[PDB]
């Protein structure tokens, strides 16, 4: 098989999203 | 004899209570859960092998109360097929009902209910981190190395249907064939280097090309093309990680060949961020669900 992304999924690699590691 | 469905009766009472409010099973009772749980862990592969469709769901840490409302989502098992990536101890203000349902859970449904290995199920960490000083406050040191027990016997990886690869943490420079995992012997503990740590500690960086050091102080961090070569040499579609607090709940790295799941809101009382829970059918289509906070 293959892995597809349903059309409402949204790829936000690039829009700035922000993350974190320790609290 | 365990009455395992007096406990998850139980655990479900709260459902729908001013959040916060506690479980307290038996000492025997929780016992009786690790016991059989580590049996069933034992029983099963280190490097677990499932099929879709399931739910993915990434750390909970003590969010016992948003745990219960992923299932609501969801839908409570056996209703759907669940793999947790780790970390469900530490932080929150209640990792026994945390840990005690999934373990529940793992025992009632063996074979549609999964759990892997976090960082935080290492009795290092969760000495310090809030998990033992739950047990020391609610039943004593002796029930906290009983779960260390039961947490030094925890698959690290799962891989889905061939084509998803899925760990706590990430990528080890280590990791050269998937066997290097099934040669792991259980219990033990995680190591401060090598490639157990890694696949529960290692971070994705978009500023780094192969491997940089990872500012945790532990284990490495991995570029985009780390995770090209990795795929591409054991034919995989999609590493899905967890480990680290993402805004959305979920966020794509290198082109969405990898996901980062974070399924705790609001997390540590800070962050404002959103969990996420990760959907796959059977044709390997995914979608995810996202928990806002409450
Ligand atoms: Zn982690
Ligand atoms: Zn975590």
């Amino acid at each position: 098989k293959k892995v597809e992304w349903t059309s409402d999924t949204v790829d936000n690699e690039h829009m700035g999203r922000r993350s974190s590691k320790c609290c | 004899s365990l009455n395992l469905d007096s406990i998850i009766g139980r655990l479900l009472e709260v459902q729908g209570s001013r959040p916060g409010k506690n479980v307290q099973l038996t000492e025997n009772e929780i016992r009786g859960l690790c016991l059989k749980s580590r049996e069933i862990f034992l029983s099963q592969p280190i490097l677990l092998e499932l099929e879709a469709p399931l739910k993915i769901c990434g750390d909970i840490h003590g969010q016992y109360y948003d745990l219960l409302r992923l299932f609501e989502y969801g839908g409570f098992p056996p209703e759907s097929n669940y793999l947790f990536l780790g970390d469900y101890v530490d932080r929150g203000k209640q990792s026994l009902e945390t840990i005690c349902l999934l373990l529940a859970y793992k025992i009632k449904y063996p074979e549609n209910f999964f759990l892997l290995r976090g960082n935080h199920e290492c009795a290092s960490i969760n000495r310090i981190y809030g998990f033992y000083d739950e047990c020391k406050r609610r039943y004593n040191i002796k029930l906290w190395k009983t779960f260390t027990d039961c947490f030094n016997c925890l698959p690290i990886a799962a891989i889905v249907d061939e084509k998803i690869f899925c760990c706590h943490g990430g990528l080890s420079p280590d990791l050269q064939s998937m066997e290097q995992i099934r040669r792991i012997m259980r219990p033990t503990d995680v190591p401060d280097q090598g490639l157990l740590c890694d696949l529960l500690w290692s971070d994705p960086d978009k500023d780094v090309q192969g491997w940089g050091e990872n500012d945790r102080g532990v284990s490495f961090t991995f570029g985009a093309e780390v995770v090209a070569k990795f795929l591409h040499k054991h034919d995989l579609d999609l590493i899905c990680r967890a480990h680290q607090v993402v805004e959305d709940g979920y966020e794509f790295f290198a082109k969405r060949q990898l996901v980062t799941l974070f399924s705790a809101p609001n997390y540590c009382g800070e962050f404002d961020n959103a969990g996420a829970m990760m959907s796959v059918d059977e044709t390997l289509m995914c979608s995810f669900q996202i928990l806002k906070p409450a």
